[PDB]
C-alpha cells in the first residue's frame, strides 16, 4: 500500500519511464556480441531465473516483480559486461525483500536458494555450481542501490488489474488469465516504457479476446490513449510468437557464452 | 571481484561522491541513538552557505530498517516532513549516510525551555505547531505511511533561514516487522498497552493528542515513572486524567488481549472523580474553548472513535483568531538556544 496513490509524483514515473530510442541506443553496446533476438532471449531467461528464485524463497508475486524491475533498470543503463547477471539476479531478490516489512530473508537462505535453484531448475544453462559467497551479494547490493539512484518503490500492473476486473464484474472469468498475461509482460521492456495501469488494460484486453468476452463498451467508457494500449497489445502478441519459436532449454548455453564478460585486473 | 568489470569498477570509483570530501562535520555530532549518529554540517565545495544534517546509520550493510527508510523518504515530499536530499554509500566501511536540511529546534527542547523559564509564548504558536503536525501526518497517512513513534523529540522545527519556523516531522519508525508493536510509554495509545497486534492511523493521532496537551501545559499529560505490551502504571496514569472507560465509551475493549488483565487490576470506583475537563482546568486551560474540544477528540479512548488528521485540520479552532502561520514564531525573535555538540567517546 505504501505510496499507492502517488504514481504521478513518484520516482518510477519521473525517472524510470524511459524513452524507447534512448533505451535502444544504450543497448547497442551489448549488440556487438549479441543479436536483438539473442538479447531478448537473455532477458526472458533471467526473468524466469528471478521467478524461480522467488518461488523457492516463498515471496509474493509483487516482491518478485520489483526484483525483476530492479534487474531491467540496471541493465537498461549498464552492460552485461559490468556485473555478472548470475550474481545480480539474487541480489535483486535480496534487495527487494528488504523493501517489505512482513518477514526477512536471511543470508544463508538466499545463497542456499541461488545454489539449489540453478542446479535443479537451470542445469541446461550452467555446468558449474553457483560460485558466489554471501559477501559478493553484499558488495553487489551497494552497486545496485547506488546505480538505481536509491529508487526502490516500484508500481506494478496487478493493483490496477484487480480494480478493473471488479469494475467489470468478471473476476472468476478473466482475472487468472489476465494476471498470468501481466506476469508475461515482464519478459519484455513494457515496464520501462508505459505506466502500470496501461499495461493492465492491455493485458485485460487480450484476456477478453482469448476468452471471447465483448468489453467494447466498457473499454469505450474509459478515458485513455487507445493507440498506446494497442501498442502494448502488439508487444504481448509478438512475445507469444517468440515463445513459440524459442527453445530456452536448447539455446541458453550458447547465448550465455556469447555474452560479453567482465574484464579482470592485471 | 574478479568477475566484476575492472573498467566499470574504476570509472565508478573515479566518479563517486565521498561524504568526507563534500561536507565538513568533524566534531559537530549533534545526535546519537539507536538510529546511529547525526552531525550538523557545512558544504566544502561552497555553492551555498546552508547548514545540513548528516545521518550515519547504525550497523553496516543495508538493514531492512535502512532500506525502508531509503525507499520511503525517496518518494515522500511535503513541507512538514523532513526531506532526504542525498544518499552516500561508503563501500569500504559499508556505512550508509543520509543528507537532510538542518533543523535547529524541536518540541522536546522547546517545551523544556518553557518549563525551565516559567519555573523561575507568541499567540498562535501552539495552534500553528498543531496544524503543521496534522498537515504532515495527513500527508503520510494519505500515502498509507504510518509514523509509529511520534513524540516531541522527533517533531523538529526550522531555525533562522528561509524556512524559518516551519515544522519538520522526522525519525518515522520505518521497519517494524509485520507492522507489529510486539517485536517512554507516555505517548502510546491505550490499545497498544492493552495488547494491539498492529499499528494504525489512530495510534499516530493519540500521540498528537498527547503532544497537544503538552504544548498547552508544558507537562507530559500521561507522565509516569520509568517485554510484553501491558504496563499497569501507564494505564493508571491515563485513567487518572481521562477516567475509566464505560462500555458505551469503548465497545470493542472486550476484544483486546489484555482486557481480562485490566479487569483483574482496575476498578471503576477508583477514577469516578476524574476527567480530562478537570485535568485541563487544573492546568489553566478553559474546557469551553475550541482548543479543548479538539484535544478531547484527539485523546478519545476507543480508536475507532478518534478523529482523523483530515478532520482535525478542518476543526473550527483553526478558523478562530489567532490563525495558524507558516512561521510558527510569527516573525518574533527565536529565544531558544542552538544545538549542543556531542563527543565520539
Ligand atoms: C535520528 N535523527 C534524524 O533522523 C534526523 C534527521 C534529520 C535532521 C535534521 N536536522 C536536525 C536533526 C536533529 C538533530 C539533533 C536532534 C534531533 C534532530 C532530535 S533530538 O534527539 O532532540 N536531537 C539531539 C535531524 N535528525
Amino acid at each position: 500500500k505504501a505510496m499507492a496513490g502517488n504514481f504521478w509524483q513518484s520516482s518510477h514515473y519521473l525517472q524510470w519511464i524511459l524513452d524507447k530510442q534512448d533505451l535502444l541506443k544504450e543497448r547497442q553496446k551489448d549488440l556487438k556480441f549479441l543479436s536483438e533476438e539473442e538479447y531478448w532471449k537473455l532477458q526472458i531467461f533471467f526473468t524466469n531465473v528471478i521467478q524461480a528464485l522467488g518461488e523457492h524463497l516463498k515471496l509474493r508475486q509483487q516482491v518478485i516483480a520489483t526484483a525483476t524491475v530492479y534487474f531491467k533498470r540496471f541493465y537498461a543503463r549498464y552492460s552485461l559486461k559490468s556485473i555478472d547477471p548470475v550474481l545480480m539476479a539474487p541480489t535483486c531478490v535480496f534487495l527487494a525483500s528488504k523493501v517489505e516489512e512482513f518477514g526477512v530473508v536471511s543470508n544463508t537462505r538466499l545463497i542456499a536458494a541461488a545454489t539449489s535453484v540453478l542446479k535443479t531448475r537451470f542445469s541446461y544453462a550452467f555446468p558449474k555450481e553457483f560460485p558466489y559467497r554471501m559477501n559478493h551479494i553484499l558488495e553487489c547490493e551497494f552497486y545496485l542501490l547506488e546505480l538505481m539512484d536509491c529508487c526502490l518503490i516500484v508500481y506494478h500492473p496487478y493493483r490496477p488489474l484487480l480494480q478493473y476486473v471488479q469494475d467489470m464484474g468478471q473476476e472468476d472469468m478473466l482475472l487468472p488469465l489476465a494476471w498470468r498475461i501481466v506476469n508475461d509482460t515482464y519478459r519484455t521492456d513494457l515496464c520501462l516504457l508505459y505506466p502500470p495501469f496501461m499495461i493492465a488494460l492491455a493485458c485485460l484486453h487480450v484476456a477478453c479476446v482469448v476468452q471471447q468476452k465483448d468489453a467494447r463498451q466498457w473499454f469505450a467508457e474509459l478515458s485513455v490513449d487507445m493507440e498506446k494500449i494497442l501498442e502494448i497489445i502488439r508487444v504481448i502478441l509478438k512475445l507469444y510468437e517468440q515463445w513459440k519459436n524459442f527453445d530456452e532449454r536448447k539455446e541458453m548455453a550458447t547465448i550465455l557464452s556469447k555474452m560479453p564478460k567482465p574484464k579482470p585486473p592485471p | 571481484d574478479d568477475k566484476m568489470d575492472y573498467d566499470f569498477k574504476v570509472k565508478l570509483s573515479s566518479e563517486r561522491e565521498r561524504v568526507e570530501d563534500l561536507f565538513e562535520y568533524e566534531g559537530c555530532k549533534v545526535g546519537r541513538g539507536t538510529y546511529g549518529h547525526v552531525y550538523k554540517a557545512k558544504r566544502k565545495d561552497g555553492k551555498d552557505d546552508k547548514d545540513y544534517a548528516l545521518k550515519q546509520i547504525e550497523g553496516t550493510g543495508i538493514s531492512m530498517s535502512a532500506c525502508r527508510e531509503i525507499a520511503l523518504l525517496r518518494e515522500l515530499k511535503h513541507p512538514n516532513v523532513i526531506s532526504l536530499q542525498k544518499v552516500f554509500l561508503s563501500h569500504a566501511d559499508r556505512k550508509v549516510w543520509l543528507l537532510f536540511d538542518y533543523a535547529e529546534h524541536d518540541l522536546w527542547h522547546i517545551i523544556k525551555f518553557h518549563r525551565a523559564s516559567k519555573a523561575n509564548l507568541p499567540r498562535g504558536m501552539v495552534k500553528s505547531l498543531l496544524y503543521q503536525i496534522l498537515d504532515g501526518i495527513h500527508y503520510l497517512h494519505a500515502n498509507w505511511v504510518l509514523h509509529r513513534d511520534l513524540k516531541p523529540a522527533n517533531i523538529l522545527v526550522m531555525g533562522e533561514g528561509p524556512e524559518r519556523g516551519r515544522v519538520k516531522i522526522a525519525d518515522m519508525g520505518f521497519a517494524r516487522l509485520f507492522n507489529s508493536p510486539l517485536k517512554t510509554f507516555w505517548y502510546r495509545a491505550p490499545e497498544l498497552l492493552l495488547g494491539a497486534r498492529h499499528y494504525t492511523k489512530a495510534i499516530d493521532i493519540w500521540a498528537i493528542g498527547c503532544i497537544f496537551a503538552e504544548l498547552l501545559t508544558s507537562e507530559p499529560i500521561f507522565h509516569c515513572r520509568q517485554s510484553n505490551p501491558y504496563h499497569h502504571d501507564q494505564l493508571d496514569r491515563i485513567f487518572n486524567v481521562m477516567g475509566f472507560p464505560a462500555d458505551k465509551d469503548w465497545e470493542d475493549i472486550k476484544k483486546m488481549p489484555e482486557h481480562s488483565t485490566l479487569m483483574k487490576d482496575f476498578r471503576r470506583n477508583t477514577y469516578t472523580n476524574c476527567s480530562l475537563i478537570k485535568y485541563m482546568e487544573k492546568h489553566k486551560v478553559k474546557p469551553d474553548s475550541k482548543a479543548f474540544h479538539l484535544l478531547q477528540k484527539l485523546l478519545t479512548m476507543d480508536p475507532i472513535k478518534r478523529i482523523t488528521s483530515e478532520q482535525a485540520m478542518q476543526d473550527p479552532y483553526f478558523l478562530e483568531d489567532p490563525l495558524p502561520t507558516s512561521d510558527v514564531f510569527a516573525g518574533c525573535q527565536i529565544p531558544y538556544p542552538k544545538r549542543e555538540f556531542l563527543t565520539e567517546e
